RNA sequence: UAAGGUGAUAUGAACCGUUAUAACCGGCGAUUUCCGAAUGGGGAAACCCAGUGUGUUUCGACACACUAUCAUUAACUGAAUCCAUAGGUUAAUGAGGCGAACCGGGGGAACUGAAACAUCUAAGUACCCCGAGGAAAAGAAAUCAACCGAGAUUCCCCCAGU
RNA sequence: GGGUGACAGCCCCGUACACAAAAAUGCACAUGCUGUGAGCUCGAUGAGUAGGGCGGGACACGUGGUAUCCUGUCUGAAUAU
RNA sequence: UUGUAUAAUGGGUCAGCGACUUAUAUUCUGUAGCAAGGUUAACCGAAUAGGGGAGCCGAAGGGAAACCGAGUCUUAACUGGGCGUUAAGUUGCAGGGUAUAGACCCGAAACCCGGUGAUCUAGCCAUGGGCAGGUUGAAGGUUGGGUAACACUAACUGGAGGACCGAACCGACUAAUGUUGAAAAAUUAGCGGAUGACUUGUGGCUGGGGGUGAAAGGCCAAUCAAACCGGGAGAUAGCUGGU
RNA sequence: GGCGAGGCCGAAAGGCGUAGUCGAUGGGAAACAGGUUAAUAUUCCUGUACUUGGUGUUACUGCGAAGGGGGGACGGAGAAG
RNA sequence: CUUGACACUGAACAUAUGUUCUAACGUUGACCCGUAAUCCGGGUUGCGGACAGUGUCUGGUGGGUAGUUUGACUGGGGCGG
């Protein structure tokens, strides 16, 4: 799943950056805790 | 000898009465069948 | 219904 | 009932066909799971009984859109 | 519309009416006890027990009206929690139940036939359930055709027992 | 067609035919109000979808060399060039 | 039925009812029309008229088929051989047979589907009642003897027990009667339990491949190796009876 | 034990179940003797009583629950007064 | 009933395995609220934790259950042939 980071999580990428993450990792952690928005555009 | 019909009005009405027929969904079907036949007496109450 | 000597077994099964 | 709230998937019937083709009735059940989705518009967690196909639909379309669709169809959540 | 009439077994008594309020027939209204979806609570149907608000009393009491549940909408109120939500109260609108068959859909047999039986048939039949209507359903080509063309859906006769 | 003391065109009720509505209502018109919008130009062309793997079902078609339709599960495009 | 006076079946008798039908398709016969042709179906028509020739059957066959065609196939090809040319059809009406439907009529035991049943009986749950009368005498206790203290023992007391005898009540071991009974399970005379794993009244719960069962396939409304009622249903019947 | 607003569950029908609400076979106030009718009586009559609740005067006064406590409220057998 | 694959299902580290974490998920743990409530729902916390559980596919087992089969001749049938 392609997601755009809105913060710096040092594990995988920098702020404002598109990257491939697993769907559950995006669905359960990032999007409910900020830090990422899906690449809806 | 003790025969199979030992009558009781209370048990008769709780078993076959009109309110028990309306309480179960298939009892309402029973009343529909008896009304469509045209019975003088639907249930055991009268 | 039926007669008891026809329901009985010792006299009905008289010639097995 | 085992009905998906998003995609409406419900159990369907089929057959068990063996090696000798003996057909006996069986049901296909959806892959239903009760999941708490974080809705941002309400700052809330909404629990939905949704299949995994429904979860994929959620992730594609956005939780707000399908919540609007559910409210239009009238079922509570 | 009328010289007769008060339904029948069913006579009789008391009467009404004869030129138009007798009776009879039709349209519109009025009353419509109690049970029954039954709907104020309950119930062993045709019964028991109320709450609230008006009004009347001879101070003993009495009459009427409202009070079910669910769905939608709106108002007021409102938790854990600070806003909010969940919830509660009210008001308005709608539904419920019954009915022969036909119709759409969700489930769905077996005896039987195969000269036994298991794939197959019976048969998506019987039956159960849901929903709607005066009909329903389907319907305006991501359809067929064959190098020529036809032009939504439905129904009958052929194609073809091919 | 029925009745009348036995079988009635001319005894009675009727039938062909010609009429009749104070009141309510159905239908087809015509006409007001309310709600609704036509005409022309330009643009757009229904995505967890079509299709695919596995299991089933519907097509006269019993998986067969099996097209096509539906979907319980897992995936998944092109998008008027 | 090889064979019935048969002592093999059926029938007490009378009267009324009772069993080869109907629809569609196909072949054969008779008869009627037209004839290398015959005939329409749905539908239009107010129209048993008329229209409608969509189609169907026939006048051409051979071969698996392309294909050829009074011929064709086989084969590399037939002196050959197989099938054909060498005989008029079609549409009504009536009839025989067949096919699909219940298919000449009546008759199963059984299978499935949806319901009504625990007022009888099986078990459980709640809450009330019943058990005359008479015996036996456990533990424990008190006093006394006894012991270092127990232990042990005598008398008195006590009132145990799926204890004993025996009515109510519950049951059902034996015999006779009855067996178209007084009774679709009893009567009479004896018999077992009778303070318990007891018995009973009112009410509730468990449902049919299911319940319940101190277990007999027992009981579930005089029915149980799968209740009753309606439905599939006119199941099926190479079997019997009747016609 | 039944039904059961919301609710949890289930192809549909429906299954269970909380708040509630029903359900005696149980708990809850009070009447006895005499007489009478062809047929009723703890119901009628005679005599003598008892219970609960509403109203109104009198006197004193802290009353109030959907909440806390007590009570209702519980076995078998036996023995004697 | 059990085995595996895919899904719900995630993140670091070390050599598919192992260790560690919380955010999915479970809680028939504690407390608060709806609430007059041992159901249910929401909130905080704790304990597990990508395990368990469930869906589709799949191998094993499976008289727990169901549908049925179990030939004929025959000096009667079975046994023998
Ligand atoms: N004959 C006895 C017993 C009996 C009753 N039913 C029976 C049925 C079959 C045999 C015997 C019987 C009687 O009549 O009471
Ligand atoms: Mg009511
Ligand atoms: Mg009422
Ligand atoms: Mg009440
Ligand atoms: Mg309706
Ligand atoms: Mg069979
Ligand atoms: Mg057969
Ligand atoms: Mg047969
Ligand atoms: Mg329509
Ligand atoms: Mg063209
Ligand atoms: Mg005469
Ligand atoms: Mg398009
Ligand atoms: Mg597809
Ligand atoms: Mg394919
Ligand atoms: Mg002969
Ligand atoms: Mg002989
Ligand atoms: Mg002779
Ligand atoms: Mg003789
Ligand atoms: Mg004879
Ligand atoms: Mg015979
Ligand atoms: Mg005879
Ligand atoms: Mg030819
Ligand atoms: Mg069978
Ligand atoms: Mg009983
Ligand atoms: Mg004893
Ligand atoms: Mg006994
Ligand atoms: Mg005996
Ligand atoms: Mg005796
Ligand atoms: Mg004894
Ligand atoms: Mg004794
Ligand atoms: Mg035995
Ligand atoms: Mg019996
Ligand atoms: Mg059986
Ligand atoms: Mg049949
Ligand atoms: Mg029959
Ligand atoms: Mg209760
Ligand atoms: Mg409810
Ligand atoms: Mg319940
Ligand atoms: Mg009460
Ligand atoms: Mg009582
Ligand atoms: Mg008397
Ligand atoms: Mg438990
Ligand atoms: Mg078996
Ligand atoms: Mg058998
Ligand atoms: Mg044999
Ligand atoms: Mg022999």
């Amino acid at each position: 799943m392609q997601v755009i980071l809105l913060d710096k999580v040092a594990n995988l990428g920098s702020l404002g950056d598109q990257v491939n993450v697993k769907a559950g990792y995006a669905r359960n952690f990032l999007v409910p805790q900020g830090k990422a928005v899906p690449a809806t555009k | 000898m003790k025969r199979t019909f030992q009558p009781s009005v209370l048990k008769r009405n709780r078993s076959h009465g009109f309110r028990a027929r309306m309480a179960t969904k298939n009892g309402r079907q029973v009343l529909a069948r008896r009304r469509a036949k045209g019975r003088a007496r639907l249930t055991v109450s009268k | 219904t039926s007669k008891w000597f026809n329901i009985d077994n010792k006299i009905v099964d008289h010639r097995p | 009932s085992r009905v998906c709230q998003v995609t409406g998937k419900r159990p369907v019937t089929g057959n068990n066909r063996s090696h000798a083709l003996n057909a006996t009735k069986r049901r296909f059940l959806p892959n239903l799971h009760s999941h708490r989705f974080w809705v941002e518009s309400e700052k809330r967690f909404v629990t939905l009984r949704v299949s995994a196909k429904g979860m994929r639909v959620i992730d594609k379309k956005g939780i707000d859109t399908v919540l609007a669709e559910l409210r239009a169809r009238g079922e509570k959540y």
